[PDB]
């Protein structure tokens, strides 16, 4: 996982809704809503920062070579197909299809939530309570383009583009030097080039078959998305708590009591909802720290396995690491480690 | 409240705003009209049949009367009725004119002046234990007034009785009218009174010359429920026309709120009046007059962001409505420049076909900048310079020189 | 925090012990909650700072105390060395690295067939300046005459794809 | 936690339902806050 | 260090003990105990 869902909270909307008296009473707190919004904004900025660190390591966009004469090695499964509206690979398409986001887009209009849909739709209920979801700065198409440039550089230039000034080299000789890097002489690579290319193609096809089947293996991104959705749904659900008041509805209290008698109940509800928001923000901060650690690990792996050959054991797959290929995925990255 | 820029200034607690994009409060729609929907009842509540009754019941045999289908215009009691005690527990008195009551029951009896205080949810005493007990979660109003001019006789009024010597305390809203002989001592009684056996009912004195604590007091306890069931007794509030598909304030059977009312496909059961979602908020209501089901939707909806190049640079701002498609609109204003990117409609920024490095992150691949007249421009961010590698199966590139680079990393 | 005032002095001068007790309790609860929130945020920021400091210590160990082969761990390019510098609440690493500057095109072959046997550079790559073939290191163009001292023989020439014939000096 | 006592048994034996409700609510809020603080600290230590 | 102590909390037992009235009043909160238990279960699974 690389990034998590960025959220914003309208504290007045969540705590009080459309109640003017409740907002006037909540004005006596003030700074807590600002603190929660500041923490949420920091998390949202950190998500885009993590995405940029993981995927925007190189600023030099390399296109797919036309000839595609890589000494029997086949990369069409990890290379984009222009037929798709998004210039992402077939394996990237499989990864995208295996993760279901809470919302397909990011624009839910008022007319779409008008009526009973305000209750049946979870997103409508979240938005009617001041909880909004901010989109990532980089779209999936741009992340796919960054992955495309990285893959093109690592296939056409190998490791040189990671150190700047990409130098072209035939893929057979790149494989020979990578074999030399793991203690195997290059004549072994050159005398078994057909066999090695066939095994690499077979392994790529096996990964494609595994991804196309019911086996997901993408549980981390789905867990992140489900955690964010569950946190938002729990925040919505906690509005039914009385918090020691006569009722959990501000409208009932206002229609049932005068200003003095309703003041204590509204204060209790405000305190409870502020506590719920604080708990949500603290949990979001902890999950953001975990996601930042994961994204730092992903960036390090992208630097040391895709931009070069790593001698660290079990850092870029099991076995003697040869190379790695990046792929975009919903809120995450997928490394194909060739060893 | 002047503009989103001023809202951001207030939120930041500063008069100057740095360049960037700031989330403001969600889009708010103020109500336009106020509507009241009460069931059409013209008959007045039987105030004369309750507070003007010629004869009242004893406290041990307190009378319970059902009140239904009436308007509780208690101001008519202002002319002739003076009440020493009027305490409401589950409702504020000042709201009594703006509410509808579900199950109105009036419990009438006569007690001593000193025993009026015992008519409360959590009191102890002779009346509270053996005659009349109020529930702990009692919702209603207790009214008591001196009736020395009515329930007192020169020779002594003995028509009012109270229960003494009960085995156990009465349950809330429970009536005990048995006349069995009480057994105070260990000797069993056989329907006769003597020594440790006494009649459980004792009569009040109630003479005109008695003290104010020994004078008769008529007590009426009104018990009802609020804002949970259809209800048939309503306050003296005039109903207005029903307004749909508009953001209005509504008063449905005493339940007040703000929102938009739309026709509902929900089929309410005959005993149901209100519908609530998983957040316990009233999202559906049955009209007391037309008997139709209406969905209630909050007026405020949609996130709003404000993009500024910095107050030290210019006062021009752009507004992004994250839940508005610009293709009336739920926007504060629509001035000239309308782009309608992904992630909302952008108003106040000029779209350009050129791609630059991101300056102010709008989102969904869209960024904003302050360019040169100076204005805010929105564009698609550029991932980097386009390149091609002259790949071949027999061609290599080898460096002939080098550069000793020294970079800085801050940790 | 729901009290009549945010000042304890005003409440104490305005109410007796019993009436001021609830207001003081509300203020105490609110201020304790504020302190708890501050401490939690400080703990999260301290965890982030500890991660950053662990990264800084690792970089000091692997870039200043030695030469790192990890890509982009001690600067962009081929890492040569690093120099530490103190800074307010932080460290500044000056990473000295080697970057290729002037690339040139060459015609390259995987192996050379001299006498029916395949030869391999064993250190770099075979290149041609148009008519003659040399062997040079990959990161710097230093052409050398292809001899048996800078080549090794493995197998025949009928298996290697792209092998060309050229003279290997003895 | 601002209540008359920290023992629910004493409050229940000392007050009726209405009067004890506020004290029990105060105790519930305080103990829930303590549990929340413990869980947050456990989460931070688990991340470490 | 590799793992830490895995803990579980019975929120009703901690807040109210054997008090039935306190549990009835705590029923008006509900989701907070579930959230705390979910976080604790996540920590316990993360330890293993
Ligand atoms: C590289 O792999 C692709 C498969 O991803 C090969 O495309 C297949 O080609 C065969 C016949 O050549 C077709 O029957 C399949 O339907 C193709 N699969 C596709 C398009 O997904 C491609 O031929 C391989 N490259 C080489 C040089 O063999
Ligand atoms: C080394 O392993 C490879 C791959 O497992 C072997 O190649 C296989 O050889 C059998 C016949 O012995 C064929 O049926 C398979 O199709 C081959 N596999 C592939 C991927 O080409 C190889 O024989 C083994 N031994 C040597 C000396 O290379
Ligand atoms: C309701 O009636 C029951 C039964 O008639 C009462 O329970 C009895 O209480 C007496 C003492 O008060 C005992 O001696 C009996 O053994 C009990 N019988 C049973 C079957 O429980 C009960 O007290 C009455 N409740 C009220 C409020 O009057
Ligand atoms: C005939 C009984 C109808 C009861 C309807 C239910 C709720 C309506 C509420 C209160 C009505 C009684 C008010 C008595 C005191 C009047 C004001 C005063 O003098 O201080
Ligand atoms: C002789 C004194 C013994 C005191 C023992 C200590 C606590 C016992 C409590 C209360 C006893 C006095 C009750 C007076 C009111 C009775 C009920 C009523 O009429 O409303
Ligand atoms: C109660 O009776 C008195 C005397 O007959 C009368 O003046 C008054 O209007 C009556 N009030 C009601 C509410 O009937
Ligand atoms: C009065 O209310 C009844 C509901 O029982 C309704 O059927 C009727 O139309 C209403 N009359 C008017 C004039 O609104
Ligand atoms: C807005 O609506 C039009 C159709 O009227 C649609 O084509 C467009 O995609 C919508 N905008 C977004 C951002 O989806
Ligand atoms: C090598 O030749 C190609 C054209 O075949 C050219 O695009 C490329 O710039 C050349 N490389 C160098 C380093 O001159
Ligand atoms: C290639 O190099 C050799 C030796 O340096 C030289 O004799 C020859 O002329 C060169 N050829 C070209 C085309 O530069
Ligand atoms: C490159 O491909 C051509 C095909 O026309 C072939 O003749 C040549 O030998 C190949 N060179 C290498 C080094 O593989
Ligand atoms: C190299 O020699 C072999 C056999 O002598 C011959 O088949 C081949 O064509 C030669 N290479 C070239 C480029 O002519």
């Amino acid at each position: 996982p690389v990034s998590m869902t960025k959220t914003s909270v309208d504290c007045t909307m969540y705590i009080c809704g459309d109640s003017t008296e409740c907002s006037n009473l909540l004005l006596q707190y003030g700074s807590f809503c600002t603190q929660l919004n500041r923490a949420l904004t920091g998390i949202a900025v950190e998500q885009d920062k993590n995405t940029q660190e993981v995927f925007a390591q190189v600023k030099q966009i390399y296109k797919t070579p036309p000839i595609k004469d890589f000494g029997g090695f086949n990369f069409s499964q990890i290379l984009p197909d222009p037929s798709k509206p998004s210039k992402r690979s077939f394996i990237e398409d499989l990864l995208f299809n295996k993760v279901t986001l809470a919302d397909a887009g990011f624009i839910k209009q008022y007319g779409d939530c008008l009526g009973d849909i305000a209750a049946r739709d979870l997103i409508c209920a979240q938005k009617f309570n001041g909880l909004t979801v901010l989109p990532p700065l980089l779209t999936d198409e741009m992340i796919a383009q960054y992955t495309s440039a990285l893959l093109a550089g690592t296939i056409t230039s190998g490791w040189t583009f990671g150190a700047g000034a990409a130098l072209q080299i035939p893929f057979a000789m790149q494989m020979a030097y990578r074999f030399n890097g793991i203690g195997v002489t290059q004549n072994v690579l050159y005398e078994n080039q057909k066999l090695i290319a066939n095994q690499f193609n077979s392994a790529i096809g096996k990964i494609q078959d595994s991804l196309s089947s019911t086996a997901s293996a993408l549980g981390k991104l789905q867990d992140v998305v489900n955690q964010n959705a569950q946190a938002l749904n729990t925040l919505v659900k906690q509005l039914s708590s009385n918090f020691g008041a006569i009722s959990s509805v501000l409208n009932d209290i206002l229609s049932r009591l005068d200003k003095v008698e309703a003041e204590v109940q509204i204060d209790r509800l405000i305190t409870g909802r502020l506590q719920s928001l604080q708990t949500y923000v603290t949990q979001q901060l902890i999950r953001a720290a975990e996601i930042r650690a994961s994204a730092n690990l992903a960036a390090t792996k992208m630097s040391e396995c895709v931009l070069g050959q790593s001698k660290r054991v079990d850092f870029c797959g099991k076995g003697y690491h040869l190379m790695s290929f990046p792929q975009s995925a919903p809120h995450g990255v997928v490394f194909l480690h060739v060893t | 409240a002047l503009d989103p820029l001023s809202e951001t200034k207030c939120t930041l607690k500063s008069f100057t705003v740095e360049k960037g994009i700031y989330q403001t409060s969600n889009f708010r729609v103020q109500p336009t009209e106020s509507i009241v929907r009460f069931p059409n009842i013209t008959n007045l509540c039987p105030f004369g049949e309750v507070f003007n009754a010629t004869r009242f019941a004893s406290v041990y045999a307190w009378n319970r009367k059902r009140i239904s289908n009436c308007v509780a215009d208690y101001s008519v009691l202002y002319n002739s009725a003076s009440f020493s005690t009027f305490k409401c527990y589950g409702v504020s008195p000042t709201k009594l004119n703006d509410l509808c009551f579900t199950n109105v029951y009036a419990d009438s009896f006569v007690i001593r002046g000193d025993e009026v205080r015992q008519i409360a949810p959590g009191q102890t005493g002779k009346i509270a234990d053996y005659n009349y007990k109020l529930p702990d979660d009692f919702t209603g109003c207790v009214i008591a007034w001196n009736s020395n001019n009515l329930d007192s006789k020169v020779g002594g009024n003995y028509n009012y009785l109270y229960r003494l010597f009960r085995k156990s305390n009465l349950k809330p809203f429970e009536r005990d009218i048995s006349t069995e002989i009480y057994q105070a001592g260990s000797t069993p009684c056989n329907g006769v009174e003597g020594f440790n056996c006494y009649f459980p009912l004792q009569s009040y004195g109630f003479q005109p010359t008695n003290g104010v604590g020994y004078q008769p007091y008529r007590v009426v306890v009104l018990s009802f429920e609020l804002l949970h069931a259809p209800a048939t007794v309503c306050g003296p509030k005039k109903s207005t026309n029903l307004v749909k598909n508009k953001c209005v304030n509504f008063n449905f059977n005493g339940l007040t709120g703000t929102g938009v009312l739309t026709e509902s496909n929900k089929k309410f059961l005959p005993f149901q009046q209100f519908g609530r979602d998983i957040a316990d908020t009233t999202d559906a209501v049955r009209d007391p007059q037309t008997l139709e089901i209406l969905d209630i939707t909050p007026c405020s909806f949609g996130g709003v962001s404000v993009i500024t190049p910095g107050t030290n640079t210019s006062n021009q701002v752009a507004v992004l409505y994250q839940d508005v498609n610009c293709t009336t609109w739920r926007v504060y204003s629509t001035g000239s420049n309308v782009f309608q990117t992904r992630a909302g409609c952008l108003i106040g920024a000029e779209h350009v076909n050129n791609s630059y490095e991101c300056d102010i992150p709008i989102g969904a691949g869209i960024c904003a900048s302050y360019q040169t007249s100076q204005s805010i421009i929105a564009y698609t961010m550029s991932l980097g310079a386009e390149n091609s590698v002259a790949y071949s199966n027999n061609s290599i590139a080898i460096p002939t020189n080098f550069t000793i680079s020294v970079t800085t990393e801050i940790l | 925090f729901g009290a009549i005032s945010s000042v304890l002095n005003d409440i104490l001068s305005r109410l007796d012990k019993v009436e001021a007790e609830v207001q003081i309790d509300r203020l105490i609860t609110g201020r304790l909650q504020s302190l708890q929130t501050y401490v939690t945020q400080q703990l999260i920021r301290a965890a982030e700072i500890r991660a950053s400091a662990n990264l800084a210590a690792t970089k000091m160990s692997e870039c200043v105390l030695g030469q790192s082969k990890r890509v982009d761990f001690c600067g962009k390019g081929y890492h040569l060395m690093s120099f530490p510098q103190s800074a307010p609440h932080g460290v500044v690493f000056l990473h000295v690295t080697y970057v290729p500057a002037q690339e040139k095109n060459f015609t390259t072959a995987p192996a050379i067939c001299h006498d029916g046997k395949a030869h391999f550079p064993r250190e770099g790559v075979f290149v041609s300046n148009g008519t003659h073939w040399f062997v040079t290191q990959r990161n710097f163009y230093e052409p050398q005459i292809i001899t048996t001292d800078n080549t090794f023989v493995s197998g025949n020439c009928d298996v290697v794809i792209g092998i060309v014939n050229n003279t290997v000096y003895d």
